[PDB]
């Protein structure tokens, strides 16, 4: 016959190894596939679709759930308040589990790229006022005040003129490698920081609502990737 | 919009199981450590009406040897499987000169080896098998005997001069092919009673098919 | 020698792999093929040939077996009386397991196309009337009367005019799967029905039989295709 | 390595596989062949070649064995008297089993063609008279009398004017499969039958011998042909 030596690997079963195998039914045919709409190619497209990111991840009380998709700004508020604060995290617990972007990290090790978030002011259409959105680099902490997070990048938003704003996270890398308790983790680190603050105050005329309700919108930008599939979950198919 | 899976070769493809040999230690059933198996298409159920929806049908068959226990389980023993074409004189005991006669193709195998696959040719003398012959071979016994349809025999044996140590059991399976077909006709509708013949029961002749209490409910 | 890994698979035995194995007999030159009519190479074309449908399967009775391969229409019945009536189910049980369509179809497990059910009348040349062929779309019910089944697809047939007449049923379909008791079959739900009617009564002069008969003929029509075979059968060769 | 799938067959042993083997010594070089006369290359080619056919296989004794390669004619003998009779079956027991054709046909399972007989007629030159050949094809029973098989194939043989004559066997073949007492043979039925009759008596002058011999030779033709191997015979190598 043809001479062969058998190599070392020989007979094993790799899950990994994607291989061909004997066909069960060789003469069947499958019925066709038709043209059915809207083809996912790549999890990467639904990456840079935004969902609600739930900034307010606070109550948990059951029926105030809704409430975790929009956090309130208000008349009582001062000038200068801090609103709100959050981390671009997307892989890790918090604010973006709600975000699909979060959610689909969680079958990945690894990623990076930009981020993008949009804010939609729902107030009242004769409300106004100017909300200074601030990004503040990984490293960087949290502004004292309204007055430093001003030095920083960020945005004076006037809900007055524009209904909906979009702050842009330049960018987060999930790469440094973690070996704390005795589980090893890949971390970011790279936790830049989002500060929304109260530049002027809720300005309203009589018989406007005194609080009205901002929801934040994330994404990733098409700069964004994601390495090493880990499939992980706490949801998976009872028994 | 396809069709191949209608196709004859498709319709006749697959590996059935067509013989079961035993090959007991103690017991009446073949008592000598060998059997011959005359080859019979039929040996899988389904297939003789299948057949029998063609007249003439020409095709070639891949045989297939799984041995082992009655438990399935697998011991170190040496079988010959030979195949004494048609024609030819079968063994008649376990130390006939027929073993070893060259003219008959063996395949000497081990339990633990895969199972032996080879292939049988058309055979008969004739242009074509044919599953009905309506004559007789030059009211008589000899009635729709087509004989040039002898595609051969099996004869299996454990290997040795003495007894093996071990009841075996040889499956024989058969899968068609290079199939080719004439003259369809009717699917039989009565149960079949002979191997040779259509005879079928006259006292219980049943309807083609299912009935109904009256023509105008469904 | 030559390096290999053997993979996966080695060693089986799969019934329905048709890779090539060592000839027995390697000098033998099996005897010519001659040419001999009527060969047949697709089942399909068995399928497309029209043979009895026993609309009429009514009698067990041993000696009136031939009685249903035809069904009568006489003087007795008044116009607008239902004559026959039957499923469009070539792979059920009833009528169709006379046809060779329907037996053939037992030898596989989902099927679709087009069928032809042609109605040939055999009584008296000096007969004459007319008959109303109806077919109800599948999951339409059978009409309560002639005057509805008129307002459906149907064919005025007068059997004093042509002898023969062709219903074509557009399309039936045995492709949903059911899991029933514990047995799991692939049924129609595509009954389509053909309902035979009187649309005027049975005319004949002095002299002629007052009773006659319809013999039924199927086929399917060219459109139509069979998958995965399913080899079964009550009828196998015997011990 | 280079991937791999044993499939069934695998390790077998295969007494009429025709594959190849490591060589024992890779070096040797086989003396070459020089050219011998006389080389066969098709056992046909000795199929073509006449022997002897010992029509009168019937004494046994030793020492008249041959006697049973020539059959006589004589003086004795009555106009129209049969002179003898044999079938053309080259592979049965008989009188074909002294001729190397019926031998080699031992040698196979099936067969067909035309053969051919030559009647030589060795008697004296002074010696006259006229024999009746004739061939009753295989159905056709042994001729009632001379008369008979003169309506049939025949050659009127005159040793006076011809010393020899060859008879056509048109066709013969050993096809028809027989399942006899439990060992399945693969036999005629396409004996055909060759008689031979003495037209005129057989006429001598004083002091010619009043007996005389006729040698038989027969062959197969050019169209003849054997197929399925069959190694069998009862003189085998000793102990
Ligand atoms: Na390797
Ligand atoms: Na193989
Ligand atoms: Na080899």
């Amino acid at each position: 016959g043809f001479p062969t030596e058998l190599k070392p690997g020989t007979n094993q079963f790799l899950t990994t190894d994607d291989g061909v195998s004997a066909p069960i039914l060789p003469n069947f045919h499958p019925t066709p596939c038709i043209h059915i709409p809207g083809e996912v190619r790549n999890l990467l497209e639904l990456c840079q679709v935004e969902t609600i990111l739930e900034v307010n991840n606070v109550p948990t009380n059951a029926t105030s759930l809704m409430e975790r998709l929009r956090f309130p700004v208000s008349a009582q508020a001062g000038k200068g308040e801090l609103c709100a604060v959050f981390r671009a995290d997307p892989g890790r617990n918090g604010p973006w589990q709600s975000t699909l972007l979060g959610q689909l990290c969680g079958y990945y090790t690894q990623w990076s790229g930009s981020l993008e978030v949009t804010f939609m002011f729902t107030g009242s259409f004769m409300a106004t006022g100017k909300m200074l959105i601030a990004y503040t680099p990984p490293g960087g902490p949290l502004p004292k005040d309204r007055a430093t997070a001003m030095l920083g990048t960020h945005v004076i938003w006037d809900f007055g003129l524009q209904s909906s704003v979009t702050l842009v996270i330049p960018w987060i890398s999930n790469t440094h490698y973690r070996a704390h308790a005795r589980d090893g983790v890949f971390d970011y680190y790279t936790t830049g920081l989002v500060s929304i603050w109260y530049q002027t105050n809720y300005v309203v005329p009589i018989g406007a609502p005194n609080t009205a309700y901002i929801i934040a919108l994330a994404a990733a930008q098409k700069n964004f990737t994601m390495k090493l599939c880990k499939d992980a979950s706490d949801i998976l198919q009872t028994g | 919009h396809s069709t191949a899976e209608t196709t004859l070769d498709s319709f006749f493809s697959r590996a059935g199981l067509v013989g079961e040999i035993d090959l007991p230690l103690k017991g009446t059933t073949n008592p000598n450590g060998y059997a011959n198996w005359d080859i019979d298409i039929t040996g899988y159920a389904q297939m003789r009406r299948k057949v029998e929806l063609f007249t003439y049908m020409r095709f070639d068959a891949e045989f297939t040897f799984v041995a082992c226990t009655p438990t399935g389980e697998v011991v170190p023993q040496l079988l010959q499987y030979m195949f004494v074409p048609p024609g030819a004189p079968k063994p008649d005991s376990r130390e006939s000169l027929a073993w070893q006669t060259a003219t008959n193709p063996s395949v000497f195998v081990k339990l633990s080896d895969p199972p032996a696959q080879v292939s049988v040719p058309f055979m008969s003398p004739a242009s074509a098998y044919q599953w009905f012959y309506d004559g007789y071979p030059t009211k008589d016994l000899e009635y729709g005997a087509m004989p040039n349809n002898m595609m051969g025999t099996f004869s299996v044996r454990t290997v040795g001069t003495s007894k093996s140590k071990y009841p075996l059991v040889v499956r024989i399976y058969m899968r068609m092919k290079h199939v080719r077909a004439w003259i369809p006709r009717p699917m039989r509708n009565q149960n079949y009673l002979f191997k040779a013949n259509p005879n079928y029961a006259g006292n219980s002749i049943k309807p083609t098919g299912a009935s109904r209490t009256a023509i105008t409910t469904l």
